[PDB]
C-alpha cells in the first residue's frame, strides 16, 4: 500500500500537464483513488478522483480542465491538466480511500495511505541551477544555497548522517525572482577537525548536485 | 431508440449504431460461405452522458448511486441490445445448403 | 458543499485540552462521512479520525472527534509539543461533482517557556565575493516566542530595506524557533564599509545583543 | 465464464464481476421497501483486450479487428445475466412481496 | 478537413508528453486517426491509430510506450507518451484516413488530409534563444541567427511580403550546443535604401520575435 | 511485416522517367492496400497514388501505380521541376500489431546542365562584435563544393561548419553557406577573402 506521484515541475501557462501515481500493495481494481493538492501555504483541495469501478469525478471548479483517469496494467493513476495557470501551483497529492470500494460500510471520507505529493510550478521564467557558498564560522556553520528557480532543493548534511541539530531554513523569493535559502547546524567545538562537514544539496529541476564543503 | 431508423440518416457522436461491413472471404477468412459475399454487421460505438441512454433496472440504480453515494461504482458504455440472425447459403458439392447464423446483426444499441 | 473550520489558528499550553469544529454547508453522506487528518509542513497529511469519531491504528487516545450531520468538533484531551500541525477535516456528499471537500485548516502552534535565541553571524565566503554580490547571514537558534527583532548596522548605521528573514517551522520536540537574516550588498558597496553587526532583540533578553564582525578577519 | 464464483476467488483487473452492495434508503432514496435493508447488486468492470466470445457478432468483430487494416469497435466489461431480487413493501398496511427482475447482475461479459 | 498538431516542444529525457491533433473539417466516429513520426532527415514511421470506430492499434515496436485516444466532444485525437528516450526526438503528424471506415471498400493504406507536423525534442538541455546579426551588402544580403536551442526558428524577410531570392539555411549544431541559421536574399543592385529590407527572425520555444533591420 | 524501397536515392533530368520499387516482407490485404506519398521538405506527406495504382483527383497523371501482393513500383513519367521530393510507399497488413507500414523513401533529385555560382562574402556586424564572417555560394549545381577561408594569409581547419539549401523547385539550384566564427584571434586580423572550387567555375 504505497502511492508515488511523478511527472511534477516546469511548465508554464497554458501548457498541459500529466502527473502521474505509482501504485503498489493494492489493486487498482479495488481501491478509488484521489487527488488532492495545496497551494504553498494554503490549505488542501481536493481535485477529484477515479473510482474503483472506473468513474471519474471531479469538484465543481474544474470544470473540465483536469481528466483523471487509471491504468491497471501499469499500475497507475493519471492526473491531466490542460491550459494551466498560476494558481495551479502547487503540491499534488496522490490520496487512496482507505478502504476496498462496495462493501456494507465505506470508507467515511477517510483517505490513506498518501503520497510524499510533487511539486508543479506554472511559471514563465527559466531554471536557474542555485549557487552553494559556505557559511562558516558549540559553534554553527552551514551553507547559503541562493539564486534557483523553481522550488524546491534538498539540502542534506556528510550523505545524513549528521541529522540533530540542522535547520534548513524554508525558502525566500528574492525581488530579482529567484529564490534563496540557508541550511545550518550546531556541532562541538571539540568537532570542528575531529570531523569534517559538507552539505549536499540538490536541485532536481536543474540535475544540479553539489556537495559544498564547509572551513574556517 | 438506437437503431438504423435514427442512427444512419443522423450525425451523432453519442453512443449509436454504426455501419460497417464485413466481406466474409477477405475480413474473416470464411471461404466457406457462398452467398452473400459479405454483410452489414454494424456496431455500437460512442460516448453515454445523461440521460442519453437507459438499460435495465440494474442500470438505473446503478447511475442513481452513482449520484447519491460519494464512491460512485461503474460508468457505462456502448454496447449492442438487440442482434438479429443472418440466413447464409454455401454448397457440398454442387448441393446448395442454407444455414442461419444467430445474433450476427446489431439492430440496435444501448448504454450499460 | 463547503466546509468550514474554526479557529483558523490556535496556540495553547502542553498539557492543555484543545477542541476545533468544522461547520458544513449541508450535511454529509449518512451524516457521518468526516474524517480530520494532521498535516505537519512538508509532509503528506496524517488521516487521525475517521467517520467522525473512529480511531485510526497509531493514533493516540489523546484525540477524538464527535459530531454529526452538519456539526463536528475534534478534541486533543493534552496537547504535547509532537503536535504542532495545521489539522484540516473532509466532507463526503451526494451529488454529481463535488464528492469529498476539505475545511480551511486549524494552525496549532505549542507555547512554551521562552528562551533566549543563540546568535551567530557569518560573513561572505570567498567564493561569492568572487562575482557581483555579497551576502550577510545572522543566525537566531532555538527560541521562544516567535516574536524577535533584528537589526543590521553597518559602520553602525542601521540598514533598511536590503535584508530578509525566514524562520523555521516550530520544532517538533523543543517548540522552539530558528530565524536567518540575510543581508544582500553590492561587493563594490560592501568593500566601502567596515564594522558589520547584527542587533538581536528578544523578550528573552534582558538588552539586545550585538554580534559582529570585521571584513578580513 | 465470469461469474460470481470465478471473479471474486481472484481479484483480476480484466474484466470481472465486481461486488457492490447497495442499501435502498441510503443509497438510492427508496424508502417504501419494508425489507431487505440493501443487498449485493454488483457490477462489471475491467480490461477487455482483443473479447468474451459469447454470441457470434462479438467473435465477428474480434476477428475482423485481426485481419481488417482497420479494426472497429473495442470490447467493453458490461453486464451479461441479470437476476431478480425479492422484497417486501407495505404501502397500503398489509404485506406485499414482489419480485423486483433485473436487480442483481451475476455475470459480465466482453462485448 | 483539417488536422492541427500541438502539445509539442522539449522534453527532460524519461518524461512523458501528450500531443493533441484537432480535428475540424470531418467526425471522428466516421474517420480513423493515425499518427507517424519521422526522425529529423529519416523516413516516416507509423506508430499507430485510433480507429473511426474506437479501437487502438500500435506498431510492434511501440510496446506499450504510446497510447492513442480520442474525444469527439473535444474534436480532438492524443498521442501520449511516457519515458521518452533520445530516439522520440522527431517531427509527430496526425493524418487521417481517406475514407470513411466500415464502408464495403477501404482506404487502401492511404492517409488524407496531412497535420503540419510539430517538433518534439528529447534532450536533458535548456532553452535559449537566438541573437541576430545582419549581413550586410544585382545585389544580395542576409541575416545570421545564432546560438540558439531546441529546433526550429521562423525567417521572414520584410513582413513575408519579400519571396525571391530567400534561401534559409538549414539549422546547424554548433561545437557549443546550440544551432544557428543564415537566411540571404537577391535584391536589384540599385534602389536599396528606398526600399527598407528587414528580416524577421521569431524563434518560439523561447517567445523571440526580433525584427532586425539591414541596411548599407 | 516491413517493406523495403529501392533505389535510396536516385537523380534524372527533366523529362525522364523514374521508376521506384516497393517491395513488403508479407502480402498486404486484399494486395492492393499500398500507396504513395510525395514528401517535399518541411512539409507534410502528400498522397499520390492509393489502392496500388488509383490516382488522386489533382494530382497528375504522370504519376503511376502498379503492382500487386508484395511488388508495387510507382513510375514518374515526364520529370519535372517541381517533382524533387522523397517518395515514400505505405502498406496495410493483418494482425494485431503494425496495420500499416512505410518505407525508407526515396529522395528524387533532378539533373542540371552544370551552373556558375554566383559567391558573396559578408563581413560581421558591429553587433555581435560587442561579445563571425559568412561565405555564400548562391544558385549552382552541382551540390558539391569545397570552401577554404582565409584571414591575413592562411588557411585554417577550424572553423568545420557549412550547410546547403534544398533543391530550388523551378532552377534545381542550390546555395552553401561556410562559417567564419572566438573574436579572440580575430580581433587583430584585417584582410578577409574567399575562393571555391567548384566545376561550373574554371579556376578558384
Amino acid at each position: 500500500q504505497q502511492l508515488v506521484e511523478s511527472g511534477g515541475g516546469l511548465v508554464q501557462p497554458g501548457g498541459s500537464l500529466r502527473l502521474s501515481c505509482a501504485v503498489s500493495g493494492f489493486s487498482l481494481s479495488s481501491y478509488t483513488v484521489n487527488w488532492v493538492r495545496q497551494a504553498p501555504g494554503k490549505g488542501l483541495e481536493w481535485i477529484g478522483y477515479i473510482s474503483y469501478g472506473g468513474s471519474a469525478y471531479y469538484a465543481s471548479w474544474a470544470n473540465g480542465r483536469f481528466t483523471i483517469s487509471k491504468d491497471s496494467a501499469k499500475n497507475s493513476v493519471y492526473l491531466q491538466m490542460n491550459s494551466l495557470r498560476a494558481e495551479d501551483t502547487a503540491v499534488y497529492f496522490c490520496a487512496r480511500h482507505m478502504q476496498v470500494g462496495g462493501a456494507p460500510t465505506g470508507s467515511m471520507a477517510a483517505f490513506d495511505p498518501w503520497g510524499p505529493g510533487t511539486l508543479v510550478t506554472v511559471s514563465s521564467a527559466s531554471t536557474k541551477g542555485p549557487s552553494v557558498f559556505p557559511l562558516a564560522p558549540t559553534a554553527a556553520l552551514g551553507c547559503l544555497v541562493k539564486d534557483y528557480f523553481p522550488e524546491p532543493v534538498t539540502v542534506s548534511w556528510n550523505s545524513g548522517a549528521l541529522t540533530s541539530g540542522v535547520h534548513t531554513f524554508p525558502a525566500v523569493l528574492q525581488s530579482s525572482g529567484l529564490y534563496s535559502l540557508s541550511s545550518v547546524v550546531t556541532v562541538p567545538s571539540s568537532s570542528l577537525g575531529t570531523q569534517t562537514y559538507i552539505c549536499n544539496v540538490n536541485h532536481k529541476p536543474s540535475n544540479t548536485k553539489v556537495d559544498k564543503k564547509v572551513e574556517p | 431508440a438506437l437503431d438504423a431508423a435514427y442512427c444512419f440518416r443522423n450525425v451523432q457522436d453519442n453512443c449509436c449504431l454504426r455501419p460497417l461491413y464485413i466481406d466474409f472471404k477477405r475480413d474473416l477468412g470464411w471461404k466457406w460461405i457462398h452467398e452473400p459475399k459479405g454483410y452489414n454487421a454494424n456496431f455500437c460505438a460512442g460516448a453515454c452522458p445523461y440521460l442519453w441512454s437507459s438499460d435495465t433496472q440494474h442500470s438505473r440504480v446503478l447511475s442513481l448511486y452513482n449520484t447519491i453515494n460519494p464512491e460512485a461504482s461503474a460508468s457505462p458504455c456502448c454496447v449492442s441490445q438487440d442482434l438479429e440472425p443472418l440466413t447464409i447459403l454455401y454448397y457440398i458439392g454442387k448441393t446448395p445448403k442454407i444455414e442461419q447464423l444467430s445474433n450476427m446483426i446489431v439492430k440496435s444499441c444501448k448504454c450499460s | 458543499a463547503q466546509l468550514t473550520q474554526s479557529p483558523s489558528s490556535l496556540s495553547a499550553s502542553v498539557g492543555d485540552r484543545v477542541t476545533i469544529t468544522c461547520q458544513s454547508s449541508q450535511s454529509v453522506y449518512n451524516n457521518n462521512y468526516l474524517s480530520w487528518f494532521q498535516q505537519k509542513p512538508g509532509k503528506p497529511p496524517k488521516l487521525l479520525i475517521y467517520g467522525a469519531s473512529t480511531l485510526t491504528s497509531g493514533v493516540p487516545s489523546r484525540f477524538s472527534g464527535s459530531g454529526s450531520g452538519t456539526d463536528f468538533t475534534l478534541t486533543i484531551s493534552s496537547l504535547q509539543p509532537e503536535d504542532f500541525a495545521t489539522y484540516y477535516c473532509a466532507g463526503g456528499y451526494s451529488g454529481s461533482s463535488d464528492k469529498y471537500a476539505f475545511g480551511g485548516g486549524t494552525k496549532v502552534e505549542i507555547k512554551r517557556t521562552v528562551a533566549a535565541p543563540s546568535v551567530f553571524i557569518f560573513p561572505p565566503s570567498d567564493e561569492q565575493l568572487k562575482s557581483g554580490t555579497a551576502s550577510v547571514v545572522c543566525l537566531l537558534n532555538n527560541f521562544y516566542p516567535r516574536e524577535a527583532k533584528v537589526q543590521w548596522k553597518v559602520d553602525n548605521a542601521l540598514q533598511s530595506g536590503n535584508s530578509q528573514e525566514s524562520v523555521t517551522e516550530q520544532d517538533s520536540k523543543d517548540s522552539t524557533y530558528s530565524l536567518s537574516s540575510t543581508l544582500t550588498l553590492s561587493k563594490a558597496d560592501y568593500e566601502k564599509h567596515k564594522v558589520y553587526a547584527c542587533e538581536v532583540t528578544h523578550q528573552g533578553l534582558s538588552s539586545p545583543v550585538t554580534k559582529s564582525f570585521n571584513r578580513g578577519e
